[PDB]
């Protein structure tokens, strides 16, 4: 019946997700980020992007994601 | 020594793996003999079997990326 | 809609020889198209 | 007619959605060879007029008509179930494609997975928290369905309401993921495999969000019936899709795959 | 190499060429037999005068139209299977030779002692020597000894090839990242001919393999004269 | 009124009708660079240019006559002018997606002969190989332009699958179950189960070498962890069921014909043919790495591969007999349909045993990417498909049109069409053992005789479809109206005449348990 | 809010003759005016755009 | 050398994996060295960390096995 | 129906049956027996069995069951 899978929802379900969200928001701040090697099977650039200067990908972090020549 | 001899471990068309760890197994073997000082013709059967399996191209690449520091393989 | 023979098509067959031209220009240009693009290609 | 079937009124759609298919890839043709977005933005937009203007003429043709008589309902169930087996089986080459990467490493990664200088996301951090909000909305979403059936107007919007909430949560939080992550789809296999199998996932989490959305508008205006209600059915069946597609990436990437 | 109005394969040069004529025409023998009977009830279906047009019985035709195409099945794949571990079996090869297909020509490694390597391109119909074949001759063979187990790896630095010589009964695909390994033992000295069996872009038709087959003391003396 | 009808169609004999007309005009493109193919290799030297226009032309030949001309004609033509008629339904489940499936056509179509004409186009094989068909071996937008034409055809197709799947299971008679629908409706739903299965996976392979080629993936590329012999198996997981989804509606159609021109009620062994179909569906799932035997792979597997290819004879060789088995007894009715019909058993039958040659992996390492598989494969195609499509257009074209042809001129056709296939591919065989490689511009010396006998045939069916268009202007031309046909008690759809009217079935048939 | 489905039913059961697609009013007429105007400009755009990359 | 450094390989409380294979790697180097004759104190690191960190009964339990010839373990 | 279910019987499951049945049928013939190692981590005695003279496993088979010293 609807009771028994509201009972689901609001018993079990979104108690899981608080829980799970507790368990992100206490493991959220940003990791140390590992020195840069020019891996040749990493950094991939067989043709330019077609967006900015080609050569920074969609979603680009200035923080994490290095060019083929390093960090900005 | 004439070749390298059939390996059990790779013994498919696909020789790919052969190459790779007889390359492997030379670097990590003088790199071993380097360290303590001994002698690098202790790491003679690795380097016969992959200059012989290998394609020089390939060696020559690995060879660079040593150089380099990019090399992607645990030596 | 209209109905029977010579009704259930896009294509008119009142007369046979507009007929005839209609069927050359529609298989002739299909049969054409890939000398024309090989020129094309050739031209390059 | 003395058969149940629905006869369509000729349509445009049909023209108009090969149409915006052309506009669509020839547009993406023009972004990555031609250095511009025009054709592709006239594609998008014809497509979204094309989907409005044909699922807006089936809801007049069923709520407003009445011409889904239970012949014609039950062929759109084997429809979306069709359509979902073709579903399923786009995301198993991109599976095929994950297992033959990571099961053969070749020399170029450091013949192990995950790749040398491949750092993963932690499976539980938030691809878990991603995973108890999908599994969560599979909850929410099989109790609108009872209150639907009951015939309980404000217990179905709550259900379904808290449903399209946890999609939207998944999105933003796969977005932020996205942003944070060190790898791009550019670092090798790791990165094609990861982005693309995710990213196509995301874009069904979005669909399955859109198809959730309108089916909230629809009951706001009150046109489903306790007994009769497909586009909710479609919508759930759907839904569940994209949760068990979510596990199944949820094991093999984020986790074996780590 | 392929000789005018030639019907059937070439000659074989190796054991395992022989064992594939041997199973071809025992695999040919059954096709024609099955063309020819297909034919054949064709042509009896079709000329006769009587009838027998109301419902007739399946099931004991059935098993008689499954059981024979099972035997015969059964008697292909026995021998196939056979020739196939044949051509897997450990054989302990004297020497290994390895071949870069490129955009469009051939290398070969012969790097067991020596680092020798040399390229293999087409002769061009414009500088044929009289009486050497066109679309066949390279500037540089494939010195091998004969009666010997030979290792030859296989692979491209571009885009596929594929390497073959008809009358070895060889053909292995030539992939770029992957190393593969086929088996070569010539019966006999002379010239093979092959030519790159994956389509490869402008000239797939112009990078043929030309192997020169001698006495183990002469590839010796060409392998010292390298040096 | 002319747009509402033929731009805006929710009518399945009026779709069909399109296909009909778009895979007539595609036939005659695959023609046309079938003949250039043979125009290169008719003397030994070059004719046109280098390996890449060829392989360019080769390419856009296999395209059009696989996904522009039998798919749309078999499927799209037939299935939605028959499927229909054949359960008395009223059109398909789906009648406005139905004209979504064709009108995606043209604009496929349309991506294809944009790639020839831009840059140097996909010289790739019909296969797309990478790294050929990646971004440095084939730069541009021509590899692009093909793989969207290949996603338009996909959607089309699983579109088109959906539908028919739908149609056959939810639209019959109430009485009537699946072991009462005719032999055609059958190949239509397992050839529509197969394109639902199999396209998906061609979809994911062509998308990731667009995202290869353009987002800087590297699925196939070895420098990125990938592998070229990834993509091998995607496509021919696809490629394999492909040409089951070619041969099943010709079958299907192949027993309509002989049972029809036999005098029979019912084709023999009915419960046994629909087996067939469903264990060739079934066992063209399990078979694709037979494309694949001289690629490096594990003997066992290659022997896994050799073993289940050959187990397709068994099934197939119960369809063969079981025509024959209709024919036997028969009143025969020498028809021009009858004569495609009987050309099909007997040609199809030959290929497939090619085919049965080539499945053994250790003979394949010398007959693979030889012309004994261009053989095998027209035989089949150029011989199995056309002819299936060719007695079906013969047998149902007063259906379609109301109009009769000349049964001498059909026959005439077909008699220069049989001498034409024969003469182009049989030597084809031994241009294969001899080791012709595919996909060459030109070709050794020792190799003239054959070539220039394929390409003297290749000619003499060109003179056969110029003479089936004349023979079809001569039926429009001349009026002669269908009265009568026999058999209408076990051939449903001539029951409306000819043609029947827009809307059928209205009333639908009375069938009682 | 309150249930219209009869209102839109009555609407949509109009013996107008229109197809379902313009049934709704003026409003329909646009949509479709302008959705067939994009599809059909852009088809021409499309051909120009071929046209041009069809030459060096 | 005091004793056996942290090894990012083993850092759990289970360190019965870090004995093994440092027993393992000792033996396999000694074999490769009084094979080609080469000198066993290029292996000495290995076997200060196995008898540092490896049970007496553990030891002496697959010395007596390879002795036998029933020690499980590739040497 | 049952109709339907027959025919997977005989159509698929039993064809299937017989495919295996010749593929074992045909793999089947006496593998050769490895040397005898005696590894301690095999052929374990902590307690005699309770049947024959305590060292013979309840379906021994002298061709390729070595006891704790051997084969018979
Ligand atoms: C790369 C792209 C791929 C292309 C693939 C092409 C193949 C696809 C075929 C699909 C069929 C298309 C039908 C859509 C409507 C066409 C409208 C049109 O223009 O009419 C011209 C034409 C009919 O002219 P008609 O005789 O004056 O009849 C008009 C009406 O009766 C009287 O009504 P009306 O007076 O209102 O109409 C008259 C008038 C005004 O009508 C209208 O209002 C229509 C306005 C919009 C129509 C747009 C349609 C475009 C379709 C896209 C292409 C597909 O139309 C015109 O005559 C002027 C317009 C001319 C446009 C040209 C279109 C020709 C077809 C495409 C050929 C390919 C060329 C490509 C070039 C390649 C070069 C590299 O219709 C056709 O296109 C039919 C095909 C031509 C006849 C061939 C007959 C062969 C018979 C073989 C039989 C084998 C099968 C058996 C069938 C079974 C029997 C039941
Ligand atoms: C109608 C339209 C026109 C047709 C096209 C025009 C093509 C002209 C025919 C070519 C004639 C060749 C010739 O000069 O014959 C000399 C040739 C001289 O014989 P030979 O050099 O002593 O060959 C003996 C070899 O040991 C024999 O060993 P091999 O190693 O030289 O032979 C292997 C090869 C050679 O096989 C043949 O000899 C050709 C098969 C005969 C045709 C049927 O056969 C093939 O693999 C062909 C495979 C075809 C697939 C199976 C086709 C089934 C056909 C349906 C049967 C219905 C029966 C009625 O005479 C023939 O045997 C005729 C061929
Ligand atoms: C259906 C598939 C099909 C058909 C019918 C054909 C028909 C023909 N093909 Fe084939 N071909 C392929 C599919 C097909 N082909 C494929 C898949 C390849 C491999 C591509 C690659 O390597 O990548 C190939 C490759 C191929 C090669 C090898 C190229 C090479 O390796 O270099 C050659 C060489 O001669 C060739 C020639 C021909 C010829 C002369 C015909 C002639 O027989 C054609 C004659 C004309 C017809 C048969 C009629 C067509 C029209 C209709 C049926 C419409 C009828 C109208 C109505 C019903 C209204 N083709
Ligand atoms: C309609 C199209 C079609 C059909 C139906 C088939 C059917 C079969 N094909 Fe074919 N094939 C192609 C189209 C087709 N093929 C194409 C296009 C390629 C090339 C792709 C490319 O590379 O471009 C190809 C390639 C191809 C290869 C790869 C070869 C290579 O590239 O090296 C192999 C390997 O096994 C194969 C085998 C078969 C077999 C075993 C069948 C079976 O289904 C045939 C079964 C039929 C019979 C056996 C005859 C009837 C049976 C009897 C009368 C009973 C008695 C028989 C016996 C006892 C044997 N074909
Ligand atoms: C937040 C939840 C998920 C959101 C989904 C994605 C949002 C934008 C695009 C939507 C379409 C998605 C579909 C999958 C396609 C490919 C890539 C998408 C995955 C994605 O978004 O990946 C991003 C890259 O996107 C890129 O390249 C840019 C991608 C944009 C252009 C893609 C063009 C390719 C389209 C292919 C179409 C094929 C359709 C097939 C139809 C089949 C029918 C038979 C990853 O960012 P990054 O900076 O590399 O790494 C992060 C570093 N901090
Ligand atoms: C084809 C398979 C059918 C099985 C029939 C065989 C024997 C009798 C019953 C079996 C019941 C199943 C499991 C019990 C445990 C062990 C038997 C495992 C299966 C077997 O039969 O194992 C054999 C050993 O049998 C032995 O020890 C035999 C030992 C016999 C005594 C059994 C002891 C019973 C255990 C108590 C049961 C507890 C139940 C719990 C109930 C739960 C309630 C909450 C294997 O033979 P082997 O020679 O070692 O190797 C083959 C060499 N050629
Ligand atoms: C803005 C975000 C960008 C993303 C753009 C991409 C597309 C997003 C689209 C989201 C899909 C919305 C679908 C809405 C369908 C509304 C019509 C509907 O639901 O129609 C129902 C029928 O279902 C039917 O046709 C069922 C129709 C099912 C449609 C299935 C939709 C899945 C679509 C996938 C699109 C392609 C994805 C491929 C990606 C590779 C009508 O019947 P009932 O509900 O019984 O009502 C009748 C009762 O009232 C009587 O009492
Ligand atoms: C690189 C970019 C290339 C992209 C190419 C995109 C191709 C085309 C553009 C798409 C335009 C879509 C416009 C909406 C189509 C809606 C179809 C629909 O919803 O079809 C329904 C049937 O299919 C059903 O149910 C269930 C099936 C619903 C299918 C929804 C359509 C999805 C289209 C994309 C398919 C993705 C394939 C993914 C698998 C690989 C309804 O059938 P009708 O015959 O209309 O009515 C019947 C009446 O009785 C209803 O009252
Ligand atoms: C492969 C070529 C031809 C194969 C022909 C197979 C023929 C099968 C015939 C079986 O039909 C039967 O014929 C019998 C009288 O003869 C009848 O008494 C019987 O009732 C009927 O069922
Ligand atoms: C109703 C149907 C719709 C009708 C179609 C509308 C037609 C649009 C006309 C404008 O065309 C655009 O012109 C831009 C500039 O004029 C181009 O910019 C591009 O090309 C420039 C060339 O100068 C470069 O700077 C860049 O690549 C980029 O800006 C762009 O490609 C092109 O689309
Ligand atoms: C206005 C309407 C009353 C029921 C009816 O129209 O008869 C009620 C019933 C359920 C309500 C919705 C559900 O409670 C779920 C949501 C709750 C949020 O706090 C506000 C928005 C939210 C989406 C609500 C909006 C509005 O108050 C709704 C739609
Ligand atoms: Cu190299 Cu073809
Ligand atoms: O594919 O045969
Ligand atoms: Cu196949
Ligand atoms: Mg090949
Ligand atoms: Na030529």
């Amino acid at each position: 019946g609807a009771r028994t899978w509201r009972f689901l929802t609001f018993g079990l379900a979104l108690p899981s997700v608080a829980l799970c969200t507790l368990n992100s928001w206490l493991h959220s701040g940003h990791r140390e980020r590992p020195a840069f090697i020019p891996y040749h099977h990493l950094r991939i650039r067989t043709k330019p992007f077609s967006w900015g200067d080609g050569n920074h990908t969609f979603f680009h972090n200035p923080r994490v994601n290095p060019l083929p020549t390093g960090y900005e | 020594y004439q070749t390298a001899p059939f390996d059990s471990r790779f013994p498919n068309q696909n020789q790919t793996r052969n190459c790779w760890q007889n390359y492997l197994d030379f670097h990590r073997c003088e790199k071993a003999m380097t360290a303590k000082g001994g002698d690098v013709s202790v790491c003679e059967w690795y380097r016969r079997v992959y200059k012989s399996l290998c394609p020089i191209s390939w060696v020559s690449t690995w060879d660079d990326r040593r150089a380099e520091g990019t090399f992607p393989g645990k030596i | 809609y209209e109905e029977g023979p010579g009704k259930n098509i896009p294509f008119s067959v009142e007369n046979k020889w507009r007929l005839l031209a209609m069927m050359t220009l529609f298989f002739g240009s299909g049969f054409a198209a890939p000398f024309f693009i090989v020129r094309h290609q050739l031209l390059k | 007619q003395t058969h149940a079937y629905h006869m369509v009124n000729p349509s445009p759609w049909p023209l108009t959605g090969a149409l915006s298919a052309l506009l669509m890839t020839s547009g993406l043709t023009m972004w990555f060879h031609f250095n511009s977005m025009t054709l592709l933005m006239i594609g998008l937009t014809t497509n979204m007029l094309t989907m409005y203007q044909w699922w807006r003429d089936v809801i007049r043709e069923s709520t407003f008509q009445g011409h889904h008589t239970p012949a014609v309902q039950k062929g759109l169930r084997y429809g979306m179930i069709l359509f979902i087996i073709s579903e399923v089986l786009f995301f198993t080459g991109f599976f095929w494609a994950f297992y033959h990467s990571s099961l053969a490493p070749t020399p170029e990664l450091g013949g192990c997975w995950p790749p040398t200088g491949i750092h993963p996301l932690n499976p539980l951090e938030v691809p878990l928290l991603n995973t108890s909000v999908l599994l969560a909305s599979g909850v929410s979403i099989t109790w609108a369905h009872h209150s639907l059936m009951e015939g309980d107007r404000k217990h179905m919007l709550q259900a379904l309401f808290i449903t399209i909430t946890l999609g939207v949560y998944f999105t933003l939080l796969q977005a932020s993921e996205y942003y944070e992550a060190p790898f791009t789809i550019s670092d090798g296999v790791y990165g094609s495999t990861f982005f693309v199998a995710t990213g196509f996932h995301g874009l069904h989490v979005i669909i399955g969000s859109t198809f959730l959305i309108v089916c909230f508008f629809r009951q706001l205006k009150f046109h489903f019936t306790s007994n009769h209600h497909f586009g909710f059915e479609a919508a759930a069946w759907y839904w569940h899709f994209v949760d068990v597609v979510w596990l199944f990436l949820y094991v093999s990437i984020y986790w074996w795959g780590s | 190499m392929a000789y005018p109005m030639q019907l059937g394969f070439q000659d074989a040069t190796s054991p395992i060429m022989e064992e594939l004529l041997h199973f071809h025409d025992h695999t040919l023998m059954i096709v024609f037999l099955i063309s020819s009977l297909v034919l054949y009830i064709i042509s009896l279906m079709l000329t006769t005068k009587l009838t027998h047009t109301s419902t007739m019985d399946a099931q004991e035709v059935e098993t008689i139209w499954t059981i024979l195409p099972a035997i015969i099945l059964i008697l292909i794949a026995l021998p196939s299977l056979r020739i196939l571990y044949m051509m897997d079996e450990i054989n302990n090869p004297s020497l290994t030779v390895k071949t870069m297909g490129h955009q469009w020509y051939w290398s070969y490694e012969y790097t067991d002692y020596e680092d020798l390597s040399f390229d293999s391109y087409m002769i061009p119909t414009s500088e044929l020597k009289p009486g050497e074949l066109r679309l066949l001759e390279v500037d540089n063979r494939v010195v091998l000894p004969m009666e010997m187990t030979i290792r030859m790896l296989v692979s491209s630095e571009d885009v596929l090839h594929s390497w073959a010589v008809p009358s070895l009964g060889l053909k292995t695909d030539a992939i770029p990242g992957r190393l593969n390994q086929t088996t070569l033992m010539s019966s006999r000295p002379g010239l093979y001919y092959g030519q790159c069996s994956e389509i490869c872009g402008s000239n797939h038709s112009f990078m043929p393999i030309v192997l020169e087959l001698v006495p183990l003391k002469y590839f010796e003396k060409w392998s010292a004269s390298m040096l | 009124m002319f747009i509402n009808r033929w731009l805006f169609s929710t009518n399945h004999k009026d779709i069909g009708t399109l296909y009909l007309l778009f895979g007539a005009w595609a036939g005659m493109v695959g023609t046309a660079l079938s003949l250039l193919i043979r125009a290169e290799l008719g003397q030994p030297g070059t004719l046109l240019g280098d390996d890449q226009i060829y392989n360019v032309v080769v390419t856009a030949h296999a395209f059009v006559m696989i996904f522009f001309m039998v798919m749309p004609i078999m499927i799209g033509g037939f299935g939605n002018w028959l499927v229909p008629l054949m359960i008395g339904a009223p059109d398909m489940a789906f009648p406005r997606m139905n004209n979504m499936s064709f009108w995606l056509l043209p604009p496929s179509f349309l991506l294809l002969l944009a790639s020839s004409m831009v840059e140097a186009g996909a010289g790739t094989g019909w296969t797309v190989y990478p790294p050929l068909a990646g971004n440095l071996a084939h730069a541009g937008a021509s590899v692009d332009l093909t793989i969207f034409s290949l996603h338009l055809a996909g959607v089309s197709s699983i579109l088109g699958a959906i539908n028919f799947i739908t149609t056959i299971i939810n639209m019959k008679p109430p009485a009537m179950s699946q072991y009462q629908t005719p032999l055609f409706v059958w190949s239509v739903m397992i050839t529509a189960v197969l394109l639902l299965l199999s396209l998906p996976v061609l979809a994911a392979g062509i998308t990731m070498l667009l995202t290869d080629r353009n987002l800087n993936t590297t699925f196939f590329d070895p420098a990125g962890g990938g592998d070229p012999i990834l993509y091998q198996h995607l496509f021919w997981f696809f490629g394999h069921p492909e040409v089951y989804i070619l041969i099943l509606p010709g079958f299907g159609m192949i027993s309509h014909i002989v049972t029809y021109y036999s005098g029979k009620k019912e084709p023999f062994g009915y419960m046994g043919m629909v087996w067939a179909m469903m264990s060739i569906g079934f066992l063209g799932f399990i078979v694709w790495a037979h494309h694949m035997f001289t690629v490096g792979m594990d003997v066992d597997t290659r022997a896994y591969f050799t073993s289940a290819t050959m187990i397709i004879a068994i099934p197939t060789g119960v369809k063969v007999f079981s025509w024959l088995a209709t024919l036997h007894g028969g009143n025969i009715k020498w028809s021009p349909a009858m004569m495609w019909a009987l050309g099909f058993i007997f040609l199809f039958t030959v290929g497939g045993l090619t085919g049965i040659v080539l499945a053994n992996s250790s003979l394949d390492i010398v007959l693979h990417d030889t012309y004994y598989v261009v053989a095998h494969f027209h035989y089949v195609l150029s011989m199995g498909a056309v002819f299936a499509i060719m007695g079906g257009f013969v047998h149902w074209f007063p259906l379609f049109s109301g109009y009769t042809l000349n049964d001498t001129w059909a026959k005439i056709h077909f008699a220069i069409m049989f001498v034409g296939v024969n003469m182009t591919f049989f030597p084809q065989h031994f241009l294969g053992l001899s080791g012709m490689p595919r996909r060459y511009s030109d070709y050794p010396d020792a190799y003239t005789m054959w070539n220039t006998i394929s390409s003297m045939g290749s000619f003499i069916s060109l003179t056969a479809v110029m003479l089936m268009v004349f023979i079809i202007w001569e039926a429009f031309a001349s009026k002669r109206e269908v009265l009568t046909v026999d058999l209408t008690t076990t051939n449903l759809e001539w029951l409306n005449g000819c043609p029947p009217p827009y809307h059928t079935f209205e009333e639908p048939t009375y069938v009682n348990l | 809010f309150e249930n219209r489905v009869a209102e839109k039913q009555k609407l949509f059961q109009e013996d107008n003759g229109l197809p379902v697609h313009l049934k709704g009013g003026a409003t329909d007429n646009i949509l479709y005016r302008v959705t067939m105007t994009l599809c059909l400009g852009g088809t021409l755009y499309s051909l120009y755009c071929l046209g041009w990359a069809s030459f060096p």
